[PDB]
């Protein structure tokens, strides 16, 4: 897996660029309604693996508001598959839920686990 | 590769043994046994087939019992150590014309003629093949073409010459029955026989083919009917959600 | 023995997910539910569907694979022609 | 190895000997003729090879048959000479082991025979 | 009567189950060699050696 | 608690396929491994009740078979059964590989799952290379010709692996009785290859199409697997009865009811429909020493597929580019077989030799690209900026 | 015996088992030491040993 | 997996016997201990001294076995000679 | 016959010991039986053929 610091220095630089985004984010709309997800009652962090410490860790801090919510989205996800529908249009996510409720917890586990790991491999001199 | 060099391809014809619920026909494996005797035999062997497995198939006991008596088989020694002779019993095999394969070759002018026990499963085409190569011997060769000394033309040979001639010709044997010998008669009745030595389990094959197919087609239907009904209280499960109040 | 390095999965009662509270489920038994219900609006409808979905992803890239293979045998079959005797030379050495 | 006495191959009979699981060419032939087929030049052909390590033994002939792709197998008595037809994928020789016919890269092996006491052994 | 009577007890739910194997085994045996073997009538070795009587 | 939770084998199979909790969306793809181990179980049962009228001496080793198909009491039953089950063990096999390759079950935390099965794939190569030369066709004996002359070109160690797999000068009668004796064996190592695949799955379990956690509904494996696993199973064995009574020669090559003969040459040698794929790669390599470590190395690149997988969501389901290139892959796949049972011609040499590009190209290239792509995609997308 | 005394038949099939009933035994080894381990081995004592034990 | 039935042995911790108090234990390196003190006073005299208490358990059965061998082997070669010829008869059949 | 060089014998005593015997060699170009005399690699002959 790529980071998910990494993804949004690339991603940033794209919406600050008047003609970067002028081609990029047309294509990218199209790539998320092909993709399916949101008629399954999803949105896209519920996607996202989890058998890592630093998802491990974003998923702990969580609000326990969020945190049961989430757990019913993906349940209701796996008795659509096994009887091979579609939930109804009036249950899909529309495209303003669909918000990154888990960037904020991730980055900043991130942002930890990378200060910690620079600061085991020194070179300090006198 | 060129189609000179391939072989011409042979047709598909009707033959009665070609089906999943067919039988070899076993008057042509008789009439086929009679071209063998008289025009095969001079040149090519049969080794793999004993005589005992023709009862009931194509003769009777007393019939096989006297083919197999024209036959010289060498027998274990006598009280001093000296080889002696016998004649052909049931459980002997088939003989073959020649001793060695220097004397096969030495009098088919240095080929050598194959064994005929496996020679429909050896081949691309099985069947519809050793028919098309004996009915299929050209008058004259195509204009342009070369033959070597002593070769024949025959297009569905690789190669386009071949080291046999044609050996089927009209009334040269007389059959029992009284069916009239041509050349395309006779042809049909040796590659009848000829799948026979290859395949003696073709008739009873199909039949067991048959018990097994009705038995396991009859278990998957009844797997299916059991899955959905076991699979029934999971597809129709239902979930409501109603939020908690916010202070746990 | 000894217990060993933790996993990703537990048993029954300690499976390992999120803490779950409000949701409700209910069924029925398959002694009550009639006999091969869902036999039809399912794989004349519902697979019918299935296919429609997931077909283009799979048609495009076979019909590359089946244009290059048709259009690279019947050069074949021309070089080894009496047409294409010719060209046969100056072409294989 | 098979050992070969002054006494026992007449001129013309290339049999195919099963010599140590492989085929192999035995004849004895004139020390003349070869003068004949590759009068061409040295190197009009893909390696530079007409008849300096040819034949040690300058009065005989030997030859294996493995070849460089699968080892395929010739036709005696029949060609210019009476040398190789091998229809197999590709070329056919003369009576030295040099192409007429086909790509063919690379040389057919001479096995190593040597000579003892009037008894010649073959590899 | 069925199933409390035919298909409940062991010896009998178990006790049906291999003791009707064997004779299902025999009758679908039987009716299967006749149904093949009048298929393909005239041409056995019964129905030849029945004509070379003579 | 109860007998089957208290003893020290019944709580084995109570752990493995009475209690096993599954994920409750699995569909029929996940039916293939259980249908692989009712293939080894034919393939052993057969062989071993073949092997009491077998003679493995390369005088006797033709005819012998010849006495199993005439002579045995149903023994045309037991060779057609497992000639035929070869080729569905392989079947099964390739598409065990391709659901994984799909559903992305080769990543964390299953990569020594995944790792395990590499090596089981390669000892099944071995295993079916040694008991098709034990017939001795003509297809056996040149077969094993162009196999074994290919460790002749390893540098400064050549001459002796060779001499070493043929026990004298060519292919002859050490060789065949060596590889029948091989033959015996690699079964049960693989056999002890798949208990260990087994005790790696059990501790993580199976993934789902979803590709997301299933550790909030689970249903056990008794009552309701085991009868969707006998659904495929009663469709395996009519299929495969239908080859063995009905056209029991469609997937073999009559060049192989000849007896092998070392100083005759067939005019077109051509291995099973398995083998054609890595067969291609082979030609397309005009040295020698390169050809053998390419083919070899279309194996061993399945193990940098966790390295090259830059995606953050496991899976195909959602994926619009990563599912195009998949295809493209698979369809590649069936092209490169049927190259490899052509003639070596001019306009087949550049097509086999792309396609061989395209193999090693997918792992290394593609998949680390796209995978990328649909990072960034999925980030400004739905970040409102 | 395959046949009506020891023959050809005996031979062949004596040795296809013989190659089979060494890994059946190898099977049995692995069962064999799963029921060691829960208990453990006695001590020529024959009481417990749960009170003094080495690696 | 799931817990299984309970046993008569633990692992290091809980191996499962009485609770102790009031034991103590003192032992040396072997890096400070002469090298091959116990190879007298070992056998020569030890493996002198278990032996002597048990073998008074293995010689009497032995005893009565080898006589019974002995006895009953010296009757067979008095039966199959000249003198034990008519003794021979009467007792076999 | 080879068995018995460097043990018994020199190379070209066993030579000699083994060419005073018959053995049946492959058939000529007709099919006829033909003999020749003894080498290193055959087995010691003995006295009856059954
Ligand atoms: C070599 C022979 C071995 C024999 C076994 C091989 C089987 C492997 C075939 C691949 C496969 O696993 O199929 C999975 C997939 C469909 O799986 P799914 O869960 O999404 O939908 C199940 C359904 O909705 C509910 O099926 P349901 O449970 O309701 O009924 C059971 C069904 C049984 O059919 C099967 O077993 C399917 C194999 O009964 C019937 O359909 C009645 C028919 C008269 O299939 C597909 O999506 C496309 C199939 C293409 C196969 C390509 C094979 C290339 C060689
Ligand atoms: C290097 C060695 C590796 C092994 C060999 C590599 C390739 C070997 C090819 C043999 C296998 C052929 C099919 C590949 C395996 C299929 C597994 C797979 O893709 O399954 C998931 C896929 C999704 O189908 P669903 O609609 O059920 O799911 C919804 C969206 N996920 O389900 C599907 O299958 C999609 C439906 C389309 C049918 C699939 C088969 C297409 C038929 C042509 C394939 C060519 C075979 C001759
Ligand atoms: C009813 C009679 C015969 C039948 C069905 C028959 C059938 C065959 C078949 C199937 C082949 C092999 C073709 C191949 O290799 O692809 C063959 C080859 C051959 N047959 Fe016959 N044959 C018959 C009679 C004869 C006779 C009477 C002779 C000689 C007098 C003969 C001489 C040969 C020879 C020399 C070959 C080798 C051809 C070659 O390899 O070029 N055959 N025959
Ligand atoms: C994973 C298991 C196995 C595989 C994939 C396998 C594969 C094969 C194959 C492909 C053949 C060639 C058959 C043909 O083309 O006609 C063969 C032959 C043979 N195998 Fe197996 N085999 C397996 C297990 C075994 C075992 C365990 C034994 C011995 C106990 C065995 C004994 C034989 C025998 C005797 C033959 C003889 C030739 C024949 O029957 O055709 N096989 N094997
Ligand atoms: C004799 C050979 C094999 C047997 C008996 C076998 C058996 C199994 C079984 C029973 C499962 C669990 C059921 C399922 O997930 O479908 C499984 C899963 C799996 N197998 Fe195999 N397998 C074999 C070969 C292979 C090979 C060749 C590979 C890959 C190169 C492989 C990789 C995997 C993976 C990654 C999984 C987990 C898939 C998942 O949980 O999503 N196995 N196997
Ligand atoms: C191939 C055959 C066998 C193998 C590899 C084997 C292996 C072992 C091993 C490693 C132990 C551990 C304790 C020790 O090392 O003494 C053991 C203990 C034991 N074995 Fe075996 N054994 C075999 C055959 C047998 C047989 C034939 C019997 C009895 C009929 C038997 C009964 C036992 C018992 C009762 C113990 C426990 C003894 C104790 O803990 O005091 N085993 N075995
Ligand atoms: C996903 O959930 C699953 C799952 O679906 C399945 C199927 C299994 C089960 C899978 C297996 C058990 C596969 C393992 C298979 C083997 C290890 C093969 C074992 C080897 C044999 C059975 C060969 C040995 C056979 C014999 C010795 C008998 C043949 C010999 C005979 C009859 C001798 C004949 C001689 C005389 C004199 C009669 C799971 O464990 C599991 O949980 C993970
Ligand atoms: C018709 C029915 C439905 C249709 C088709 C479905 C078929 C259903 C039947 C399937 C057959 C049952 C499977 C058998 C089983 O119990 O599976 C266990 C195999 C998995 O591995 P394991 O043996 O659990 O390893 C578990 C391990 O514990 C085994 O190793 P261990 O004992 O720990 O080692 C001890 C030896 C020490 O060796 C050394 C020296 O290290
Ligand atoms: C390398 C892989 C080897 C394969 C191992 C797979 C799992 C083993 C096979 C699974 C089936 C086991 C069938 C055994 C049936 C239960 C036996 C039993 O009741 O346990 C025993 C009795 O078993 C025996 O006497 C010998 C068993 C012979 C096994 C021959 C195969 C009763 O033991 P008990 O009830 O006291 O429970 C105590 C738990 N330690
Ligand atoms: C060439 C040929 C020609 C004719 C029949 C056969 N052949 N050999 N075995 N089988 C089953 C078969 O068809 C073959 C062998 O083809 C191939 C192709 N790749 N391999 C291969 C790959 C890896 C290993 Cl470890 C061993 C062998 C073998």
């Amino acid at each position: 897996p790529q980071s998910f610091t990494s993804i949004a220095r690339i991603g940033d630089y794209i919406l600050k660029s008047p003609v970067l985004s002028k081609l990029c984010v047309p294509v990218a709309n199209q790539f998320i309604n092909l993709a399916g997800y949101k008629k399954l009652g999803l949105k896209f962090d519920d996607l996202i693996a989890e058998e890592n410490p630093i998802m491990q860790t974003a998923l702990r801090r969580l609000p326990e508001d969020e945190s049961y919510a989430r757990a019913y989205r993906i349940i209701r996800a796996h008795q659509t598959e096994l009887t091979h529908h579609l939930l109804p249009r009036n249950e899909w996510i529309k495209a303003q839920e669909d918000v990154p409720y888990l960037l904020p917890y991730i980055l900043e586990a991130e942002a930890a686990a990378k200060e910690k790991d620079e600061l085991d491999n020194i070179e300090v001199s006198k | 590769m060129t189609a000179a060099e391939h072989g011409l391809h042979a047709p598909a014809y009707a033959w009665s043994h070609n089906g999943p619920f067919e039988t070899f026909d076993h008057a042509s494996i008789r009439r086929g046994y009679q071209v063998y005797r008289e025009v095969c035999a001079a040149c090519h062997s049969l080794d793999r087939v004993a005589w005992r497995t023709l009862v009931g198939v194509s003769h009777t006991n007393e019939e096989v019992r006297n083919m197999a008596e024209e036959f010289e088989y060498d027998d274990e020694p006598d009280e001093q150590g000296n080889p002696k002779k016998r004649p052909g019993k049931l459980s002997d095999y088939i003989p073959g014309p020649y001793p060695n394969e220097q004397a096969a070759r030495a009098a088919n002018q240095g080929a050598l003629p194959p064994d005929l026990s496996l020679i429909v499963k050896a081949r691309h085409g099985g069947c519809d093949y050793i028919f098309s190569l004996l009915t299929g011997y050209p008058d004259e060769p195509p204009a342009g073409v070369a033959l070597p000394p002593g070769s024949n033309y025959n297009p569905y040979f690789p190669g386009g010459s071949i080291a046999m001639a044609r050996v089927l010709f009209d009334d040269m044997v007389e059959y029992e029955d009284g069916t009239p010998a041509t050349t395309s008669q006779m042809a049909k009745d040796v590659t009848t026989f000829l799948n026979w030595c290859a395949e003696p389990e073709h008739d009873e094959r199909k039949r067991l083919g048959l018990k097994t197919v009705i038995i396991l087609s009859s278990l998957y239907l009844l797997s299916i009917w059991v899955k959905k009904f076991k699979w029934a209280g999971i597809k129709t499960r239902k979930f409501v959600f109603n939020p908690p109040k916010p202070r746990k | 023995g000894p217990p060993s390095g933790k996993t990703y999965m537990g048993w029954w009662g300690h499976m390992g997910g999120p803490k779950q509270k409000g949701i409700t489920s209910y069924a029925v038994s398959p002694y009550a539910q009639k006999p091969l219900q869902g036999i039809f609006h399912n794989a004349v409808f519902n697979s019918f569907r299935r296919f429609k979905s997931q077909f283009l992803y799979v048609l495009i890239p076979a019909g590359i694979y089946w244009y290059w293979w048709k259009n690279g045998n019947e050069y074949n079959e021309f070089l080894y022609s009496k047409a294409g005797r010719e060209e046969l030379e100056r072409v294989n050495v | 190895k098979v050992e070969v006495n002054l006494a026992a191959i007449p001129l013309g009979k290339n049999v195919v000997v099963k010599w140590q699981g492989k085929p192999v060419f035995i004849r004895h032939r004139t020390p003349h003729e070869i003068q004949e087929a590759n009068s061409v030049d040295m190197s009009a052909l893909k390696d530079p090879q007409t008849d300096a390590d040819r034949v040690k033994d300058p009065q005989w002939l030997i030859m294996l048959g493995i070849c460089t792709h699968l080892g395929c197998v010739p036709i005696g008595e029949a060609g210019d000479f009476g040398g190789w037809f091998c229809p197999c994928h590709g070329s056919h020789y003369d009576i030295s082991g040099r192409i007429r016919k086909g790509p063919a890269p690379l040389n057919l092996e001479i096995p190593a025979y040597e000579f003892d006491g009037d008894k010649v052994i073959v590899g | 009567s069925l199933y409390k009577t035919f298909f409940k007890r062991n010896a009998v739910f178990v006790g049906t189950i291999f003791a009707g194997a064997f004779v299902f085994q025999t009758v679908f045996d039987t009716a299967i060699t006749s149904w093949y073997e009048n298929h393909n009538k005239g041409k056995l070795w019964k129905d030849v050696k029945a004509r070379i009587a003579a | 608690m109860a007998f089957r939770k208290s003893n020290v084998y019944l709580s084995l199979v109570n752990s493995y396929i009475i209690d096993s909790p599954q994920p409750s969306s699995i569909n029929y793809w996940w039916n293939m491994g259980s249908l692989l181990g009712l293939c080894l179980v034919i393939q052993i049962v057969t062989g071993i009740f073949m092997a009491m009228h077998y003679s493995s001496n390369i005088e006797l080793a033709f005819s012998s078979v010849e006495h199993i198909m005439r002579d045995v009491h149903n023994g045309y039953i037991l060779r057609y059964l497992h000639a035929n089950g070869a080729s569905f063990f392989f079947m099964v096999m390739f598409m065990h590989m391709a659901k994984g390759l799909y559903y992305g079950s080769y990543r964390s935390p299953r990569v020594t799952l995944w790792n395990v099965g590499v090596i089981i794939f390669i000892l099944t190569i071995a295993t079916a290379f040694l008991g098709y030369c034990c017939v001795y066709g003509q297809m056996s004996h040149w077969g094993a010709t162009v196999i074994t002359n290919l460790f002749s070109a390893i540098p400064f160690v050549g001459n002796d692996i060779v001499s070493w797999l043929w026990g004298g000068f060519s292919v002859s009668n050490p060789t065949i009785q060596r590889f029948f004796a091989l033959h015996y064996l690699v079964p049960f190592i693989i056999a002890a290859m798949v208990i260990m695949h087994l005790m790696a799955l059990h501790i993580h379990g199976s993934s789902n199409p979803l590709g997301i956690t299933g550790n909030l509904d689970r249903i056990p494996m008794h009552s309701y697997f085991i009868f969707k696993d006998l659904v495929t199973v009663f469709l395996f064995m009519l299929i495969l009865a239908l080859f063995v009574f009905y056209s029991p020669n469609t997937l073999g090559h009559p060049d192989n009811y000849i007896p092998g003969n070392p100083l005759v040459t067939p005019a077109s040698i051509v291995p099973e429909w398995y083998l054609l794929p890595f067969y291609a790669i082979l030609r397309s390599i005009p040295d020698k020493l390169l050809g053998v470590i390419t083919m070899f190395a279309a194996i061993l690149v399945l193990l940098v597929l966790p390295f090259t997988d830059r995606s953050v969501v496991r899976g195909n389901t959602f994926k619009v580019l990563s599912k195009f290139f998949f295809f493209i892959f698979v369809f590649n796949f069936v092209l490169l077989g049927q190259i490899g049972a052509c003639h070596v011609e001019v306009p087949y040499v550049l097509m086999g030799q792309i396609a061989t590009f395209i193999y090693f190209a997918y792992f290394l290239i593609i998949v680390p690209v796209i995978s990328t792509i649909e990072n960034v995609l999925f980030y400004i997308g739905r970040v409102n900026k």
